[PDB]
């Protein structure tokens, strides 16, 4: 747990620097998209068991094999495992952009995550399937292009917002697979 | 290290909960008061040697016995090491100014600092000399303007609390 500004000191610091009118100038523009960046966090939030329940499902249409005996989202307690840990991957994903930084995600979720799904016999080849679907729903509620619900804002542009969201859920399969 | 945002996402995460709006309001609070911190730091930042010479000479002018043998600034090396803390400081101070959150200067600088003091014979009233020194020169027009001047002054009161 470190943030967008703490990694400017951590970096500086080990350069023995104090920080620096450049660096200082990375931190404003942050200040200047601060509005825009919660607006980001709440729509993921606002529709956030819509992003789960459809990347559980997408997962699952595309392999019913899963919900076949020995397959791992077959019974009801291994169903619900699931839905409960890509719950857990999204709220990871949006502390991160609260943060504009990764470090909580990596720390409290990622570290020992394929591990220990290779000891409960959980398949990752099915896990990133989860993690892109909701990637490829978290970006366009970000950017207001979700199919079945548009919002109103103040127009301008999010993209950048939309890239880091999609390089934590990368962070993610990266760490997986 | 403590800040806005670490600390409401260290208490929704155990809570294992989204952030909501209190977590929202809370960030916006960081981002309105960036200006007045991020000013100071850059002032500090932009001339720096100057306020720490000054702070560190103002300990030995209150402070001339360190200068004895078998004391703190009995040599050289030593006196050299003393301003060297002054700017260690002052740049956990820079630190804390961007970071908005005392984190830095909490981790880095003053956990642990009771117990090297005292091991080393390093005096505590000493270091204070000094940062009251650097907290009271502040001119806030001057210097900085008034809302980082607030930055400035109690973010060396921090210190002087943590010694004192
Ligand atoms: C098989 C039965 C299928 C399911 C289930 C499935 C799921 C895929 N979702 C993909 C993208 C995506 N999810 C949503 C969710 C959504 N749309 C809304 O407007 C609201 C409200 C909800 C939540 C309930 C969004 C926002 C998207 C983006 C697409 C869009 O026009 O909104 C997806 C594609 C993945 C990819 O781009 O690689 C799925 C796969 N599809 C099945 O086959
Ligand atoms: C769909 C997403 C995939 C799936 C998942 C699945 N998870 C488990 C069990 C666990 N996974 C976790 C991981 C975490 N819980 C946390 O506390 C955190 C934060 C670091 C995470 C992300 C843990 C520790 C377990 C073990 C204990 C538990 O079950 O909660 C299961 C259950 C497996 C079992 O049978 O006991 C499942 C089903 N299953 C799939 O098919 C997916 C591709
Ligand atoms: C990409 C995210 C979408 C987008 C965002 C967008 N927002 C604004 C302007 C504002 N954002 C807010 C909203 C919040 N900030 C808060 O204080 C809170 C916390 C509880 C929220 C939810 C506010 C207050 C404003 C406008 C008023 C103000 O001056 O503070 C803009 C306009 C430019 C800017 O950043 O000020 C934009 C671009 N717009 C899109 O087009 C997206 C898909
Ligand atoms: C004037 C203020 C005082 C002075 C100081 C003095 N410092 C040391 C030794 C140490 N001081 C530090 C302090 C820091 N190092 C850091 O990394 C940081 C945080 C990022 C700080 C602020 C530490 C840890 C030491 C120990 C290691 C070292 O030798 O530098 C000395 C040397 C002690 C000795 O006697 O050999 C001195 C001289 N001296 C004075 O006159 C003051 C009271
Ligand atoms: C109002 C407090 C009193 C005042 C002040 C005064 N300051 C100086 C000169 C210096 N004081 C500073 C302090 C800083 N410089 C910075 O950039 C920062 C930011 C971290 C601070 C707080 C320094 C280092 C100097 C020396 C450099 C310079 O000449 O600018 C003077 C000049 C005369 C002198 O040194 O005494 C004055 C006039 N004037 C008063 O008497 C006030 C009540």
């Amino acid at each position: 747990m470190l943030d967008a500004f703490s990694r400017v000191v951590v970096n500086s610091d080990s350069k023995a620097a104090y920080v620096s009118g450049s660096d200082l100038q990375a931190l404003k523009t942050f200040i200047n998209d601060g509005n825009k960046r919660l607006d980001a966090v709440n729509y993921i939030v606002s529709n956030s068991s819509c992003i789960v329940s459809d990347a559980i499902s997408g997962m699952i249409c595309e392999n019913p094999g899963l919900i076949t005996p020995g397959g791992n989202c077959y019974t009801n307690r291994r169903m619900a495992a699931c839905l409960r840990d890509g719950e857990i991957i999204l709220r990871y994903v949006s502390y991160a952009l609260l943060a504009g930084d990764a470090s909580v995600l990596e720390d409290r979720c990622l570290n020992g995550l394929k591990e220990t799904y290779i000891a409960l016999g959980v398949p990752t080849n099915s896990t990133v399937r989860a993690v892109s679907i909701m990637k490829a729903a978290a970006v366009c509620f970000i950017s207001n292009t979700a199919s079945q619900r548009k919002v109103e804002v103040i127009e301008g542009d999010c993209s950048a917002l939309a890239s880091e969201v999609a390089s934590y859920c990368d962070r993610v399969v990266a760490a997986v697979s | 290290m403590k800040s806005v945002i670490t600390t409401t996402i260290s208490a929704a995460d155990a809570a294992g909960r989204y952030p909501s709006t209190s977590d929202l309001q809370s960030v916006q609070g960081n981002i309105q008061r960036a200006a007045a911190r991020l000013e100071a730091a850059e002032k500090l930042g932009s001339n720096h040697e100057a306020v720490v010479k000054e702070a560190g000479d103002a300990c030995f002018s209150k402070y001339g016995y360190n200068k004895n043998p078998g004391e703190a600034g009995e040599n050289q090396e030593k006196i050299n090491k003393c301003y060297r803390d002054i700017d260690h400081y002052m740049r956990l101070i820079n630190y804390t100014l961007v970071v908005g959150g005392t984190g830095p200067l909490d981790e880095w600088g003053i956990a642990g600092a009771r117990e090297v003091y005292r091991t080393l014979n390093l005096p505590s009233a000493a270091y204070i000399a000094a940062f009251v020194f650097t907290r009271d020169r502040l001119c806030i027009p001057r210097d900085m303007s008034a809302q980082a001047g607030v930055e400035f002054c109690t973010a060396l009161d921090y210190l002087i609390n943590s010694l004192s």
